[PDB]
């Protein structure tokens, strides 16, 4: 630091639920997807454990990270049960 | 300033 990815990363487990979203955003920088904002009530929130500016580099064995949000949005919608995400925290 | 500020990056829901 300011350098550098840094020293740590950070495996949160989440259910999802077939056909309706954990209820987080995520945006693009550059290659990188950022939790951006997250719905009231839902999976996300409930968990306590995705916030803004946490980025994810893998769900479930997927590379995240380098992939449009548009990618990310398809993926996710096609996805159910536990999702391990890993992630460099905020 | 609406013209050299940065424009917001697309969210999508997951
Ligand atoms: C955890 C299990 C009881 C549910 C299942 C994964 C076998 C089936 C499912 C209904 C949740 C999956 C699907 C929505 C894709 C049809
Ligand atoms: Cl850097
Ligand atoms: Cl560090
Ligand atoms: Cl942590
Ligand atoms: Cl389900
Ligand atoms: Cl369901
Ligand atoms: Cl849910
Ligand atoms: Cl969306
Ligand atoms: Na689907």
């Amino acid at each position: 630091g300011p350098l550098g990815s840094g020293e740590t990363v950070k495996i949160v487990r989440i259910e999802k639920a077939r056909d309706i979203p954990l209820g987080a955003t995520v945006r693009n920088e550059m290659d990188s997807v950022i939790i951006s904002r997250i719905v009231k009530g839902g999976a996300a929130e409930k968990s306590g454990l995705l916030h803004e500016g946490d980025e994810v580099l893998e769900i479930n064995g997927i590379e995240i990270r380098g992939k449009d949000v548009n990618e990310v949005f398809d993926l996710l919608s096609d996805m159910h049960g536990t999702l391990t995400f890993v992630l460099i925290p905020s | 300033m609406w013209n050299l500020m940065p424009p917001p990056a697309m969210e999508r829901l997951i």
